[PDB]
């Protein structure tokens, strides 16, 4: 267990900083002897060397005193009762790693920029120290000089046709447990190569949407174990989804100065790699497997609905076995909080398993059953329970805060007192977040803990903190799937928590990011499928623009989101509001005259709504007000809008 | 194999709704050409409408079938009655162009509630009275023996249609046609369908 | 002799690729000729010209200025532009091959295309409510294509294979081509004639071939046409569409092809592939080879 010991090092080699802010290498050396359990030769070497030869080399590649004190004594009483060491309890501790040393910058009090965190510096010298160990188990300057490293990204293909093959008659349902089910299989993808290079959760740099980046040793067993992985799951996608999914996964060997953005050929590394991944895209396929394609037997009498695939075996009611299972764990991934990697379930999984989701008595009852069998954690910052990794997932619901209103589904946000009862459907995404990730940082400031956090952060604010930004908001998240988010719910929380979305999305990365989004207005008995193309449709003509754009409702009121938030809904709305419930004389078809007046394009209306204001009663202010607006085109086209919101808000 | 072609117009005789947004708009529009905007008749329309009169007068008969086209376990008959959409004639687009005449009207309609007397405001698009569209037919001469009768049953829907309804609300008084049978000239083959009239 | 055949469409087309509530602007290869071959067993002929000899592309956009043309796959030395471009105009054809084509010319060529707007029309059955039920309601996609704009392919062969499809093309005019042609879609009218800018365009030897519609090779081709080649198989699927296969309508076996504008090093001729199964004729579908020869 050497290389056990040794990655135990490589994370725990810089809790001496930690232990010193309440030579930190000799602090942390007492500090792992203060318990029994974390007394290995490996890892009181690593610390004490840090500052074996392997941690050191890859640390060299790689604010009160009393929440430091408290953080300390959290650490010691979690170090002393739940962490043990030994094999597969190492996810445990770099879950712990990433649930508490996320604040904690790396390095402190210097004056270069302390944006690394802690736990990024930490978990880059694990995967660092990995690669070097299997690297010298294969066997200071020609060391960097030496190529010692592999970059592995693999990339899903054809992600967005699978969540839209849905045939409407269970379509939220079925784009729901799409998403989640692309998503947790290509974390199951992760888990399975690591677990064939024998490597912890650190290699893995990070994952975003159907796309993942790794390291890897430079060992040849390394490129055999890559290229063995590549044909399995090339060959388990063809036959569980003919050209409906794959994934291209390329790699580039580096030396180490490549890491450390040395002779700036950080970017130049990962262009090569994307460029790599692009021909393996393009290709994508080999004779055996195209002949196999071209070799079918039996025609097949029936297909199933959403899935449209005949050679699979189909249910009665005309559900393939993974179509229907699909829809059968839309519910439970919602309704059940953990995700179950086991031999049998409900949905397929590489390697012959079958992802199911069930709550932590199924969990461990399924783990007592048989071992290899993984165990993800959603949404959940506790550490003490093993063999888990915690899986984001944005699955906020309103319908499920109550059991009639679960049954009803979205048919329940229809329902309202007052206001029109309409359907809000909202397709969102980010703008130009590829550039963010290639040219957003300065080529001074590029590292890969850098865009390790950059992602990192960007993944927690669209899962987990967008269910915190919801709350309270009749909102059925259908998928926050990668950078995209597509929801549904009444209109106005729809229209509320987008433009509250943008506002935290500016508070958020210092505002350098901007996300474009589009809102739709449907009925309830609309389809969902109209429903969803309708408002891709929106969002593409919102991003057409100029960066950030608000599509909302018809393709003519492309707005801005302070434009929106301010020009529309607060300088206009309001006041004609106050007006509304304020006057006793005046209500709906006085709106409903000044509506007609503005949508007529003759210069003669403007002069008629003059006259109508002139007896309307209203106040003088928000009479000249409203004169201005109607003049000025811009203005006009806002004042149109307030209008009509405040219809829709105040019918029945 | 023959293929006869049926040209002509459809002459609007009451604002016609062929169905198919905003607060205070309207809620119904009827089709539009997706690029030129101008209402247009979908020919399923006028394919339904003359194949549910036919099945009416007749009355899965095998003439409907026959004419109509069947998907039916055994009997597969291709549709002999391809009727294409009728778009708006250039002719009535400088009728209307003229005298500054939308192409269409919004009908503003209500509904008085058997409960409380409350009415409810619709404001339908109609295209407007005296439209011509120019629709088009194409007959499918599978075989020569039963064209006669095949024309006498189109003929009859027809006959039909010119006392029934388009689509839309006809029974409140929408959609009312005329057929204007400008030719009946063959397009393919070497059949004369000089002594058929659709009228 | 290769004759371009430009379609103008009188009426929107469906031209489905998965579905029904979907609408593609074009239809490949084999579409056309399953339609040729639907054709030229209703007028009676012979099929043993459009069998044996005859090779046609897949329908390509054409605006009012410019004829459109797949684009390649080739490597490129931002992204997204290139991979949402997907018609390049003949005259901008050669630049691209070479690569002088920047982010910003693609972006405009893919912004120049005006072959037409896509629609969904909302339809309803009404075969219940005379029985007992309710209405059905389903939706076509439609194409409706600018005036000025149209669809065009080319068509290679002998002479007599040409006349014959002039007249099956005559003959389609009016049949209908795509989806719900019985309904009111696919009308069309169709021009054949020399092309000039096309035949100097298709005599030009190059390093790299490029596929110009749907096609796949035999076993005995796929062994040597798969040398670092760029591709994109496409899945070729349908029922079946006749009136003597089958009681029932029963699907073909399913198909794969390269699509359109795959750049291949060696040329493979293709072959007509029987996707029948358990029925009273066989059911063709087209995967020949039409090349076009491009310097990179
Ligand atoms: N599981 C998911 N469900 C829904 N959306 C996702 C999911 N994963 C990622 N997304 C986002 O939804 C889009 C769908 O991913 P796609 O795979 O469809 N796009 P891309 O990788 O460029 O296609 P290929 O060139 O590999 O063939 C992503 O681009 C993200 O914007
Ligand atoms: N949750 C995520 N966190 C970080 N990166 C992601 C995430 N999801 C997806 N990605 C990646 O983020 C990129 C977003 O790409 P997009 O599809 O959004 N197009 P973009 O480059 O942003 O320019 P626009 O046309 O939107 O203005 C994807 O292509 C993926 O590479
Ligand atoms: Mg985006
Ligand atoms: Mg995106």
């Amino acid at each position: 267990n050497k290389k056990l010991e040794l990655m135990y090092g490589s994370l725990l080699h810089d809790i001496g900083k930690i232990v010193y802010r309440s030579t930190h290498s000799k602090i942390g050396s007492q500090f792992l002897n203060k318990f029994k359990p974390f007394q290995l030769s490996g890892i009181v070497d690593s610390v004490s060397y840090h500052h074996a030869y392997i941690t050191y080399i890859a640390d060299n590649i790689a604010y009160t005193s009393s929440q430091y004190a408290a953080l300390v004594n959290k650490m010691t009483d979690d170090l002393s009762n739940k962490l043990k060491v030994g094999p597969d309890s190492f996810s445990s501790l770099l879950q712990w790693t990433e649930s508490l040393w996320s604040y904690i910058p790396s390095s402190t009090d210097t004056n270069q920029v302390m944006d690394v965190s802690l736990y990024d510096h930490s978990k880059i010298t694990c995967a660092i120290a990995s690669c070097i160990y299997d690297y010298l188990t294969e066997m200071t300057k020609q060391f960097y000089q030496e190529d010692v490293f592999l970059l592995v990204s693999l990339d899903m293909s054809g992600i967005q046709d699978f969540i839209y093959n849905i045939s409407g008659s269970k379509a939220l349902k079925s784009l729901r447990s799409r998403s989640f089910y692309l998503e947790t299989m290509l974390e199951s993808l992760v888990d399975d190569l690591l677990s064939d290079l024998e490597l912890s959760r650190a290699n893995l740099l990070y994952t975003g949407g159907g796309h993942a980046y790794l390291l890897l040793p430079n060992t040849e067993r390394a490129r055999d174990v890559l290229a063995s992985f590549e044909g399995e799951m090339k060959e388990w996608f063809i036959k569980i989804f003919k050209t409906d999914l794959s994934v291209a996964i390329a790699y580039k060997a580096c030396t180490g100065e490549d890491l450390m953005n040395s002779n700036g050929t950080y970017s130049d590394l990962w262009q090569t790699v994307s460029r790599k991944l692009s021909d393996k895209k393009a290709h994508k396929y080999s004779l055996n497997e195209i002949k196999l394609f071209n070799s079918t037997i039996h025609a097949g009498t029936q297909e199933c609905k959403e899935c449209l695939r005949s050679d699979i075996d189909i249910s009665e009611d005309s559900l393939c076995k993974i179509c229907e299972g699909i829809i059968a764990i839309s519910n439970d991934l919602r309704d059940y909080s953990f995700f179950v990697v086991s031999p049998e379930g409900k949905v397929p999984l590489p390697r012959n398993r079958y992802l199911s989701v069930e709550n932590q008595d199924g969990a461990e009852r399924k783990i007592k059953m048989n071992k290899e069998t993984r165990i993800y954690s959603k949404n959940q910052p506790f550490v003490g329970k093993q063999l888990v990794t915690n899986l984001w997932m944005c699955d906020y619901d309103f319908s499920t805060l109550n059991p009639e209103t679960k049954k009803q589904g979205i048919a329940s946000y229809v329902n309202r007192e007052v206001g029109i009862p309409r359907l809000g459907v909202l397709r969102a995404d980010i703008d130009n977040l590829g550039t963010t990730f290639i040219k957003g940082i300065p080529e001074q400031y590029r590292s890969i803990s850098r865009t390790a956090t950059l992602s990192r952060q960007l993944s927690m604010f669209f899962k987990f903190e967008l269910s915190n930004i919801l709350k309270g908001a009749r909102i059925s998240v259908i998928y926050s799937g990668g950078d995209d988010l597509f929801l549904i719910g009444a209109w106005d929380d729809v229209i509320s928590k987008a433009l509250v979305l943008r506002k935290a999305f500016t508070r958020f990365s210092a505002g350098k990011l901007t996300f474009s989004a589009g809102i739709g207005m449907y009925p309830v008995k609309y389809p969902i499928s109209k429903m969803a193309s309708e408002t891709g449709v929106l969002e593409d003509l919102a991003k057409r623009g100029e960066k950030n754009q608000v599509a909302l409702w018809n393709d003519s009121k492309v707005f801005g989101w302070s434009q929106l938030e301010e020009q529309i809904l607060k300088e206009k709305m309001i006041p004609l509001q106050e007006a509304l419930t304020n006057s006793q004389e005046h209500g709906k078809s006085f709106l409903y005259k000044m509506l007609e007046l503005l949508r007529n394009e003759d210069q003669i209306n403007i002069a008629r709504l003059a006259y109508l204001l002139a007896r309307s009663s209203l106040s003088e202010e928000l009479t000249q007000s409203i004169f201005a607006w109607s003049q000025n085109k811009q203005q006009k086209v806002e004042l149109i809008t307030a209008i009509e919101y405040l219809v829709y808000q105040i019918r029945e | 194999y023959s293929k006869i072609r049926i040209v002509g117009k459809i002459d609007v005789l009451t604002g016609l709704h062929i169905g198919g947004s905003m607060i205070g708009a309207i809620a119904s529009p009827v089709v539009r050409d997706p690029y030129s905007r101008l209402p247009i008749i979908p020919g399923s329309s006028i394919k339904g409408k003359m194949r549910s009169l036919l099945a009416k007068h007749i009355g899965d008969a095998p003439e409907i079938l026959r004419l109509f086209g069947s998907s039916q376990k055994g009997a597969i008959q291709s549709s002999r009655l391809q009727i294409s959409d009728a778009f708006f004639s250039k002719a009535s687009q400088e009728e209307f162009d003229k005298k500054d005449l939308a192409y269409t009207e919004t009908k503003f309609e209500n509904t008085i509630s058997r409960l409380t007397a409350v009415a409810n405001p619709r404001q339908i698009e109609r295209v407007t009275r005296g439209a011509s569209f120019d629709f088009h037919i194409i007959y499918n001469v599978e075989n020569i023996n039963e064209v006669m009768a095949d024309f006498e049953n189109i003929k009859t829907a027809i006959h039909l249609l010119e006392n029934d309804y388009l689509g839309g609300g006809g029974t409140r008084g929408n959609g009312r046609i005329r057929f204007v049978i400008d030719s009946i000239d063959t397009v393919v083959g070497d059949f004369d369908s000089s002594n058929l009239s659709i009228k | 002799v290769v004759k371009l055949v430009k379609l103008t469409f009188k009426s929107p087309v469906h031209f489905g690729m998965k579905r029904l509530s979907d609408s593609n602007h074009t239809i490949a290869a084999d579409t056309l000729f399953s339609a040729l071959i639907i054709e030229a067993l209703q007028q009676q002929l012979e099929l043993s010209h459009l069998l044996n000899n005859l090779v046609i592309t897949d329908l390509f956009p054409y605006n009012k200025t410019s004829y459109f043309l797949p684009k390649p796959l080739i490597r490129i030395e931002g992204y997204k532009a290139f991979k949402k471009l997907t018609y390049i105009p003949v005259e901008n054809y050669s630049e691209y091959l070479r690569g002088e084509i920047d982010s910003l010319e693609a972006s405009k060529i893919a912004e120049s295309l005006n072959l037409g707007k896509a629609s969904l029309s909302t339809k309803v059955s009404l075969q219940a409510v005379d029985h007992n039920g309710e209405s059905e309601p389903y939706s076509v996609g439609n194409f409706t294509f600018y005036p000025e704009s149209g669809l065009y392919f080319l068509a290679k062969g002998n002479a007599d294979t040409i006349g014959q499809l002039e007249i099956l093309m005559h003959a389609l005019q009016y049949s209908g081509i795509g989806g719900k042609r019985s309904a009111g879609y696919g009308q069309f009218r169709c021009t054949i004639e020399d092309s000039g800018k096309f035949d100097s365009l298709l005599s030009q030897t190059g390093n790299i071939a490029i596929l110009l519609s749907s096609a796949m090779a035999s076993d005995e081709e796929l062994v040597d046409c798969l040398e670092d080649a760029r591709y994109l198989l496409k899945k070729r699927t349908g029922f079946v569409q006749s009136k003597t296969y089958a009681d029932q309508l029963v699907k073909k076996k399913d198909f794969y092809a390269f699509s359109a504008g795959s750049t291949f090093y060696q040329k493979f001729n293709g072959k007509i592939f029987d996707v029948s199964d358990n029925g009273r004729h066989s059911v063709y579908r087209y995967a020949k080879a039409f090349w076009l020869e491009g310097k990179i």
